[PDB]
């Protein structure tokens, strides 16, 4: 048992043992990017891969070739923190080595010279954080992994709804990784067609003609031959004994001197058995059956040299006579069977307007590029570039794999572009399914959906970056002089860095990290989307792809998906899921060999899994690990049934592996309706972090995994003991085993302190260890926000009781006791960033001076002499944060203003008042001021005080490092010097700096002291440079936008408590809007007097079948019972014996669990610290499907000395009388979501108006009025509200003149309206009148 | 049918609200059509009493 | 099958050379078919009666999606039961007439023990399965 | 020229340096759909705001709880007016500074301008004219809007965090318009079907039901009291049980004359609850209307008859009293819900083993190709489909009546007083449909196909579900949400077409 587990241990119900612990949840993000940016000395996906494809680039046959050597990644210009404050993207410079070779003219190749240009720079490429995010402009962003149709070929339907005939249709689609789509589709007439992209449909055979296949070769390929001999006179026929199945006799069919079947009897198993056993090879026939048959090849007249019949032409009873007299013994025909092998391609040829190769190559060119004439060079080049150019086409490896797979080939890798064979084999297979042999795919199956993620998608954006620079490089290499241009003159920087900046900056897949919550971050980074580039569109598909598919089991979560306009279009990654080498979705399983269940695990992709028969999660195995029952519920090929003991090939890994990280955090989930469960794990991520990190009384076990794997916490790199603990930093003196040989020293973890998050919430780390405590590798060193002691605590549990409280929980509304707001426990800390910009306008420069026209000293009190607000000043609405003035000269004031200025002697300023002031209603504490100044504009007074303080602070921090690092390093020197010369007292009198001289007798210890010497002088020198760059970065001109001189960013820390309007919900999809805040005096209490914190409405539970919220409340009730029990015994100071005796009883409970526990833990110093941590309640774990059962919950109620009902009688705090009936009370973990009221509440009387349409518009954040759309007008029309409507869309909005006539009237106290015409309509009149239309207003 | 019935409206302004606007004006502008208001939609458009 | 248990009938004791149509056997199978038809008719009536109480009592907006979901399943189901009754009735005409017991596609005879299992069987095991295969192929 | 007028009836001339095509004059009128300005939305509107909505049962039906902060900014020109009318401000510029200073003097002024001045409340999809209603505003410390609970039914508002908008009727006309047409009390009947739309919703109906209900034997059985006035006195002091069979003297009225009130006094056989309740019902109604059990259905028919006999005014104030009281007794009752409320039949596992062998029967016939394959699917699907109707009407007999209790003599059983039952029978929340998924097993689900799956959910919510059972429950849930997502779009288009032709 570990170190931060010994502190507080979650009682775990649930029987199935955990065999594989949840892996790093951020695997995907970190893994994928690492592959992209990394040296791979071969083609495997990466930056290397993209290069080797396009390179070598070669000039226009000029034998001037530019080849690709290798590439490097420069060090980050700013690190994570630095880059964030300033607003740069966190990027590294890409330096790539290029070699320019020139071939003599004319050359059996080899070079006159080659200049080996060192690393040209092509932009900076962003870098990923330690936790899988990017920084794009000082703002953390996430790149959502994508789901798109796997490359390969897929045969599809379009059954039913097509044409209102039924019939169905069948289509094939060849979807390559890069290059044009190739679609093959039928139609009602059973004609085969092809279309490139979604373009014009064309008769399928046209491409065969383009591959130099004529009519004869087209027939030979897709059809068999029926050979007709003219032997003696009039017609014999070669018979295949199988061909006659599914048809009826056409005449008297006889052979071998015996009539097997007569006219009119369908040829069945009887007739074919006779022919096959009697060996009937050749039969004589009548001349009329060939009246319909189609001739295969070309047959010409040997005498006249004329064409008798062209290939694919139907014969007649007279045409045969014409080629019989010409001496033709053979006539080859097509095998046509409308049950087995249908005459499809034949009819297409009769619909094909082309005949030769250039005919089709033109018809292809004119389809792609209509309007312009076809050419020989045009048609040939276009088609060769479509599916046969290494440059313009690639299936990738995945494409080649699924392609060959679906066609039942052997090779798993081959060509990267399509061949004449590939296309034919595909055309063949499409026909086969229509014939009844073979089945179609479905898009939804996770073997035909592939997952790409940042590493791959960036590759494509670099690839597109190169293809548009390649044209440019080829162009310069055309005219280029001798030894003057070098491989840098041609390659520009902006084109490469822009094509990648485009992506991370604005993209459907690049978004602001959902960071209000350690769960929110981790649930975002594990997210899928079928939208955007290469995927489906919301307006396209279409319920089949949105709906949950059988293949999601153990790969994609079935329940965590958004609840909006794109349901099922997102999904979230399952716990144990991982991405296949080829990019499919695989899941872990357990190898069941014969009748024993092993623990050796196998990863099975979506295609791999179907074949096997997989057992179930909940399966009882005992002793060696045989299945206990002779029959076990299992699922095999897409379905589920009972199976024999030794038929199961694998078994589920965990009871959990089907859900997501979000879904797994709900306790007693099994008992919750699927609808409400979705809402539960949907709202869990919206949990704003609380003031005091609680801990869930009712847990599942996953909470520790989510806390650690999300970055918010500080996890010990190396095990050791704590030397120094600060709210700022934590220093760990490493143990000897893990400590590296040289440099010795200590690991020092600097904590993140109060700072703005993406959602204006606060992200603050706190130390969770004490001075000199033992920690092991991978221990929790400091809690993030809404995490405690290593567990994920998204909220605070409280005493909750289900009962009507005079209607103050009418719908799902929540009723909260004052005890909560007094305890400041749902109080929530927010950090807003407000910025002031000194710009440059045409009239002049803006000054940040504190000289502000027409303001009293009352303002400039909270402002320093320079004009910036002091740190620490608690301000409210209206207070000025940064005084600012803009040049606005010669106001041109009116008569009465001049006299007023003259009466009171105000110096009507030549500068406008533009200062940044605090938005009305929001109020908080200033906790930080930043100043960013143009390079070359003078730093004002306060700006220099700041940049002076940052300097003094940075030196103290860095020097603290060296001071701690020296003593840490010197402490090892002291101990190795003791090994062969130990003079304990003699050594430490003299100056420690005067130690380096002391040597050692012949031994490796002399070579070890040599090691510590090296790493000493580097700390000495590495200090200097770290101080230099740090110092330059502060003073260096901070770069801003054009037109902007200097910027002041103030960071506010507003502390918002909790009030009616805030949305809150438990984890079970029970929303509710807090309605009244009651006195503890008025709360329902029990005979012990203890009030209850929240009074929820019982009606919300039966309707919405979220029954887990009840189980949670009861288990929570029992969990607090153990707490109150220990709290009494802990206050009694009973002694270790009585305490340990009671706790031990709790952790077993009934029998059969997985928990295990003491007495190993040191029966004193360790045991005592634990008891404290439990008195608030005993943390229990209900795994997802391995959860606790009613008996175990009720059993823990007995141990807590609490009623088994989970209900008690209560007394109304107002009347003091009893409540009839027992009511349920218990503890339910509850979240406060950030739909906080004082963010939603807006109001506007008269504000700014939009320029184009004089219409209320949010401009100064006094937001626009409510929009009064079409439907709200029908409302007034249904009433008689004729005037209410007029005023609504006249004076209240659009009537530029009416609004002021009204406002003036309002204060004069005359409620009237002088309406006139809405400007919205006046512009239509002008807009109409500026077209050719004479639109007037008639009459009077 | 309801959808077709609405397509015929005496007031051309009402039609350019929910029908295809380009077609309505052209068809109406060549005809020299006079709109007398009378209906609801249009009086709301032009902002006088329903 | 609990079908034989509900009634006081015991598995039929087919004798060695036992025929197929005597007074006692058709009187025996007529009763079973009539009793079977009468039970389904009572089931269809009970279904319709339950559905109307839901149609008469109005649920609250929140439980409407759950009531609507459950109302649709019964309706679909109800229509399925009505088809089955027509199928048994069709089978009752085959007993009375003289064209019961053989595959409709090929003249092959359908098994005796097989017909006691599914008296509504129209095809032999060979022909029926191929039809399901074409089905999955002609449809999807 | 052509790209200027309507670009798109050519090749689509693109804008400078920007790939996107440039928007022409015709495209400045056209849109999605038609004229943007008249299309939702729809023009933004001065004097307005919004926030999250909450409850407030203390309201009279003609009022609503409006945040102090909002009302100040909203009526700003009105306050500026009344302030200098009474002489509290030298000039408007001072008035601006006064309300900016939030001087306490202004609150007393605001209360003047607020009194007889209605505001308009509007909630998300405005579906019928009852989607906007006019209330009289009451000042609130807090940032949420307080919404009288009875209108929550009409709005299809729940409290899952929904927000509503406010609108100030400015002109004198708009005030008199909002008061005589859009006011709460003027619209209590739905214009679609004459029945009350201000029907008691859920919490409030659960109240009266528990109240006007009787159990076999409890304190107060059979005694007699002078009238309802002294019937209440008996309960509040713990001498009588709310539900005990009791004769009391009542006086009902009946206007059976020519619009004239006739009085009748009688010794009715009732319970204490129904006794207490009659003190609300105004004059001319018969005591018969409150003598029954009062479920959601009967509770609204009662309100209705009050309208069609006494008129608007008495019904309004009546309806208020119902709400105040319904909420109150629900609280006294201490009604709740725990795990032990969802009583599973003792016979459940029995029912299973029968249908489990029946499926084992239809399997036996399938085995090595006896009977065809597709038959077996639909054979089994039938033997499952029956058992759910068996389990349902099994638990429903146990859940319904099994409170077995005795009156002085031997034994007796009556409608259960179990918590979860009372809710559905009354109509407060949940339906026999939903109960069937809490206690009995929850039906069969169907795969994405629509083709119902041959192994139903054999577990219920009081039990756990296992891996597969939840995974099967998934499809119906997602398609369920998906569907109702579309049922929003379909309604919207249907109603839109209908008003265009009307
Ligand atoms: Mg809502
Ligand atoms: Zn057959």
């Amino acid at each position: 048992y570990s170190y931060t587990e010994k502190k507080r241990i979650r009682k775990d119900f649930g029987k199935r043992p955990q065999v594989l612990d949840v892996p790093y949840l951020l695997s995907i993000q970190l893994d994928s990017f690492q592959k992209f940016i990394e040296q791979d000395p071969e083609g495997q996906y990466g930056l290397e891969a993209a290069f080797r494809s396009v390179f070598p680039i070669q000039s226009y046959s000029g034998n001037s070739e530019l080849q690709y050597v290798s590439y490097r990644l420069g060090e980050p210009v700013f690190d994570v923190q630095e880059c964030q404050i300033r607003g740069v993207t966190y990027s590294a410079p890409l330096r790539v080595k290029l070699r320019l070779v020139i071939y003599e003219r004319e050359a059996p190749e080899g070079t006159v010279k080659d200049i080996k240009e060192q690393e040209v720079y092509m932009g900076e490429i962003p870098l990923m954080t330690d936790n899988g995010t990017f920084v794009i402009n000082g703002t953390e962003r996430v790149i959502v992994s994508q789901l798109h149709r796997s490359p390969g070929v897929f045969f599809d339907s379009d059954k039913g709804k097509t044409h209102s005939s039924g019939k169905v249709l069948y289509n094939a689609r060849i979807i390559p990784y890069r290059g044009s789509w190739l679609d093959f589709e039928f139609d009602p007439k059973d004609n085969l067609f092809v279309r490139i992209d979604r373009r014009r449909k064309l008769p399928a055979t046209i491409i065969l003609r383009a591959l130099n296949y004529t009519t004869e070769q087209i027939l030979d390929l897709f059809f068999e031959k029926v050979i007709f001999e003219i032997r003696d006179n009039k017609l014999q026929m070669e018979l295949v004994p199988e061909r006659l199945r599914g048809e009826t006799a056409s005449f008297d069919i006889e052979a071998n001197g015996k009539v097997y079947v007569e006219k009119g009897r369908r040829i069945t198993a009887r007739h074919i058995r006779q022919l096959e056993k009697d060996d009937v090879k050749l039969i004589e026939v009548p001349v009329e059956y060939i009246a319909g048959k189609v001739v295969a090849k070309d047959y010409i007249d040997e005498s006249t040299g004329e064409l008798i019949c062209a290939a694919n032409m139907e014969l007649s009873l007279d045409l045969l006579a014409k080629l019989s007299q010409s001496g033709h013994k053979r006539i080859e025909t097509l095998f046509t069977n409308d049950l087995d092998h249908g005459p499809y391609i034949s009819e297409t040829l009769r619909v094909d307007p082309t005949n030769d190769r250039l005919s089709a190559l033109v018809e292809i060119y004119r389809m792609m590029r209509p309007g312009e004439p076809p050419t020989r060079e045009a048609a040939e080049s276009l088609f060769e570039n479509l599916f046969f150019s290494e440059d313009r086409y690639d299936l990738s490896a995945v494409g080649r794999m699924k392609f060959n797979r679906s066609l039942l080939r052997e090779e798993i890798e081959g060509s990267g572009i399509l061949s004449k064979d590939d296309i034919i084999d595909v055309m063949k297979k499409l026909i086969d399914i229509r014939n009844g042999k073979g089945e179609v795919d479905d898009i939804d199956h996770l073997g035909n959906r592939r997952i790409r993620s940042v590493g791959e998608m960036a590759e494509n954006q670099f690839r597109v970056g190169l293809v548009r620079v390649e044209r440019a490089v080829k162009e310069r290499l055309s005219l280029g002089d001798l030894d003057t241009l070098m491989p840098q003159d041609m390659i520009n920087a902006k084109p490469i860095s822009a094509a990648v900046k485009e992506f991370f900056g604005s993209s459907q897949l690049s978004q602001f990290m959902d960071q209000n919550n350690p769960l929110s971050e981790i649930t975002h980074k594990r997210r899928i989307s079928a939208l955007g580039p290469g995927g489906l569109t919301r307006e396209r598909a279409g319920f089949e792809v949105r709906d949950v598919h059988p293949t999601h089991y153990g790969r994609v979560c079935p329940i965590e998906t958004p609840e909006g306009p794109n349901i099922g279009l997102i999904n979230s990654l399952s716990v144990y899921a991982q991405t296949n080498e080829y990019g499919f979705l695989e899941t872990p399983y357990r190898k069941v060999t014969d009748g024993v269940v092993t623990d050796e695990i196998h990863y099975l992709s979506a295609i791999e899994e179907g074949n096997y028969v997989i057992a179930q999660a909940n399966s009882n195995l005992d002793e060696e690990g045989h299945f206990v029952e002779d029959l076990v519920t299992c699922r095999s090929k897409g379905e589920s049934s009972l199976f024999s003991r030794d038929q199961v090939d694998y078994m589920d890994v965990s009871t959990q592996q089907v859900v997501s990280v979000g879904a797994s955090l709900i306790p007693f989930l099994e008992h919750d309706d699927a609808n409400r469960a979705l809402m539960g794990a949907n709202m869990q991520r919206q949990a704003v972090p609380t003031l005091r990190a609680d801990k869930p009384l009712v847990g599942t076990g996953m909470e520790r995994a989510v806390a650690v794997d999300s970055g918010v916490t500080a996890v010990a790199k190396r095990g050791g003991v704590v030397q120094y603990v600060d709210a700022s930093r934590i220093v760990i003196k490493v143990n000897e085993d893990e400590m590296y040989p040289g440099e010795a020293g200590i690991d020092i973890y600097n904590l993140t302190k109060y700072t703005r998050s993406n959602q204006n919430t606060c992200i603050n780390q706190m130390p969770c260890v004490s001075l000199g405590e033992p920690v092991e590798r991978g221990d929790v060193l400091a809690d993030g926000p809404s995490t405690d002691l290593g567990e994920l605590a998204l909220g605070q549990n409280m005493r909750v009781a289900f009962m009507p409280w005079n209607g103050y929980n009418f719908e799902d509304s929540i009723l909260v006791s004052e005890r909560v707001v007094q305890e400041d426990r749902f109080t929530t800390i927010h950090i807003q960033e407000l910025a002031c910009v000194s710009r440059d306008t045409k009239l002049g420069p803006e000054e940040i001076t504190a000289d502000i026209p027409n303001v009293g000293e009352a303002a400039l009190s909270k402002l320093d002499e320079s004009g910036i607000v002091y740190i620490g000043a608690e301000v409210t609405g209206g207070d000025i944060l940064v005084g600012k003035v803009t040049p606005k000269g010669e106001t041109q004031l009116t008569p009465e203003e001049k006299l007023l200025r003259a009466i009171f002697g105000e110096k009507a300023s030549d500068v406008k008042d533009s200062s940044l002031r605090v938005p009305n209603g929001v109020s908080g504490t200033v906790i930080d001021v930043q100043v960013f100044t143009r390079d070359g504009v003078e730093k004002d007074k306060r700006a220099l005080e700041i940049e002076e303080m940052q300097l003094k602070q940075a030196k103290k921090d860095l020097s603290e490092e060296l001071q701690i690092l020296e003593a840490g390093l010197f402490s090892r020197i002291r101990a190795v010097l003791v090994a062969g010369g130990v003079e304990a007292e003699k050594l430490d009198k003299l100056p420690r700096d005067r130690w380096l001289e002391l040597g050692l007798t012949d031994e490796e210890k002399q070579n070890q002291l040599e090691q510590l010497a090296e790493q000493y002088d580097e700390l000495k020198h590495e200090f200097e440079k770290k101080l230099e760059a740090k110092r330059r970065k502060i003073t260096q001109g901070d770069d801003l936008a054009p037109g902007v001189l200097k910027i002041v960013k103030v960071y506010l820390a507003v502390k918002r408590r909790i009030q009616p309007g805030d949305k809150m919900a438990g984890r079970h999809g029970n929303k509710g809007v807090i309605s009244k805040i009651n006195p503890i005096e008025d709360m329902p209490y029990d005979e012990n007097g203890t009030p209850v914190d929240i009074v929820l409405n019982p009606l919300g539970v039966p309707s919405r079948m979220n029954i887990g919220q009840i189980l949670e409340t009861h288990l929570g009730m029992a969990a607090k019972g153990i707490g109150d029990k220990i709290n009494a015994m802990l206050k009694q100071q009973q002694e270790v014996a009585k305490l340990r005796e009671f706790i031990q009883r709790a952790y077993d409970l009934g029998a059969d669990v997985r928990q295990k526990v003491d007495l190993s833990t040191f029966s004193d110093e360790e045991v005592m610290r634990l008891a404290e941590n439990l008195r608030k309640g005993m943390p229990i774990a209900t795994p997802v499907f391995d959860g606790a059962k009613e008996a175990e919950i009720k059993e823990l109620l007995k141990l807590g000395d609490l009623p088994t009902s989970g209900q008690i009688r209560l007394y109304d705090g107002r009347t003091g009388e009893q409540f009839e009936r027992p009511v349920t009370v218990g503890y339910m973990y509850m979240l406060k979501l950030n739909h906080l009221v004082d963010d939603k509440m807006h109001a506007r009387s008269t504000g700014s108006y939009s320029l184009v349409t004089q219409q209320p518009l949010g401009g100064k954040a006094q937001f626009g009025g409510q929009r009064f759309g079409e439907m709200e007008v029908w409302a007034l029309e249904a009433y008689g509200a004729a005037y209410t409507l007029q005023e609504m869309l006249t004076v209240k909005s659009d009537d530029v003149n009416g609004r002021t006539k009204m406002y003036k009237n309002i204060v004069d106290g005359n409620h009237q309206m002088e309406p006139g015409m809405p400007e919205s309509f006046n512009v239509l009149l002008k807009e109409i009148r500026s077209l050719g239309i004479n639109i007037e207003l008639e009459d009077e | 049918g309801i959808t077709k019935a609405s397509l015929a409206t005496e007031s051309f302004i009402s039609a350019a609200s929910f029908q295809e606007t380009t077609r309505v004006l052209t068809e109406a502008a060549v005809a020299g059509k006079r709109d007398e208001l009378r209906g609801l939609k249009e009086n709301v458009i032009v902002g006088r009493l329903i | 099958l609990s079908i034989l248990a509900i009634a006081g009938v015991e598995p039929y004791q087919e004798k060695p050379g036992e025929e197929y149509m005597n007074e006692a056997q058709l009187a025996h199978f007529r009763r079973i078919l009539e009793a079977w038809r009468n039970q389904l008719r009572d089931e269809v009536d009970r279904t319709v009666t339950h559905m109307q109480d839901e149609a008469a009592n109005f649920p609250d907006p929140v439980d409407r999606a759950a009531q609507e979901e459950e109302f649709s399943l019964e309706l679909r189901n109800r229509d399925r039961e009505r088809k089955l009754i027509k199928k048994i009735e069709k089978t009752l005409k085959k007993v009375e007439d003289e064209d019961f017991g053989y595959c409709e596609s090929c003249g092959v005879e359908i098994g005796i023990r097989r017909l006691e299992a599914r008296p509504t069987a129209d095809l032999c095991i060979d022909c029926k399965t191929l039809a399901e295969i074409r089905e999955k192929q002609m449809a999807g | 020229v052509d790209a200027l007028l309507d670009n798109g009836r050519r090749g689509r001339a693109i804008t400078g340096s920007n790939k996107r095509p440039l928007k022409s004059l015709a495209d400045m009128i056209k849109g999605k759909q038609g004229r943007f300005r008249q299309n939702l939305l729809g023009k933004r509107v001065d004097y307005s705001g919004r926030s999250v909505i909450t409850v407030g049962p203390y309201l009279r039906l003609h009022q609503c709880g409006l945040p102090k902060k909002m009302a100040l900014e909203l009526f700003k020109p009105f306050i500026y007016g009344k302030l200098e009318l009474r002489g509290l401000a030298t000039t408007i510029k001072a008035a601006k500074k006064m309300v900016e200073r939030e001087e306490a003097v202004v609150w007393d002024i605001l209360d003047e301008v607020i009194r007889e001045h209605p505001v308009l409340l509007n909630r998300a999809p405005t579906l019928h004219r009852l989607g906007i209603q006019a209330f009289e505003p009451v000042l609130i410390e807090g940032k949420a809007i307080q919404l009288h609970p009875l209108v929550c039914a009409a709005y299809n508002a729940d409290f899952d965090g929904d927000q509503m908008a406010v609108h100030v009727p400015l002109t004198l006309e708009a005030q008199l318009e909002a008061r005589a047409l859009m006011m709460s009390t003027n619209n209590i009947l739905s214009p679609a079907n004459g029945e009350p739309i201000i029907v008691p919703s859920q919490d409030v109906v659960l109240g009266l039901y528990y109240m006007t209900r009787d159990c076999v034997n409890a304190k107060g059985e059979g005694m007699v009291l002078t009238g309802p006035k002294e019937a209440e006195r008996l309960y509040r002091s713990g001498l009588a049980s709310l539900h005990a069979r009791v004769k009391v003297r009542i006086t009902e009225y009946e206007k059976d004359a020519n619009g004239e009130l006739v009085a009748k006094t009688s010794l009715k056989d009732t319970t204490v609850g129904r006794a207490i309740l009659w003190m609300i019902v105004p004059k001319g109604l018969p005591y018969s209307i409150v003598n029954q059990a009062l479920g959601k259905k009967a509770i609204s028919k009662m309100l209705n008859t009050c309208y069609r006999i006494l008129g608007l005014k008495p019904t309004v104030i009546f309806a208020d009293q119902i709400m105040y009281t319904g909420f109150a007794y629900a609280a006294r009752s201490g009604a709740s819900v725990g795990i032990d409320d969802m009583v599973i039949p003792e016979k459940k596992h029995e029912i299973i083993s029968e249908a489990e062998a029946e499926v084992a029967e239809i399997q036996e016939q399938f085995q090595s190709g006896l009977v065809t394959a597709g038959e077996r699917y639909n054979k089994v699907i039938d033997i499952w489909a029956a058992a759910n109707d068996r389990v349902s009407k099994a638990m429903m007999d146990n859940l319904q009546t099994e409170t077995v209790i005795n009156r002085d003599g031997q034994e007796e059983k009556q409608v259960s007083f179990n918590s979860i039952y009372m809710m559905a029978d009354s109509g407060a929340r949940g339906s026999a449909a939903q109960i069937r998924q809490l206690a009995g097993m929850r039906g069969l689900m169907a795969k994405p196909d629509g083709s119902i799956i041959e192994t139903p959910i054999t577990a219920n919510f009081r039990e756990g579900l296992n891996v597969l059972q939840y995974f099967i429950s998934t499809h119906g849930a997602r398609k369920g949400l998906a569907d109702t997502a579309l049922k929003t779009a379909n309604s919207g288009y249907l109603t839109r077409r209908l008003v265009d032709v009307a």
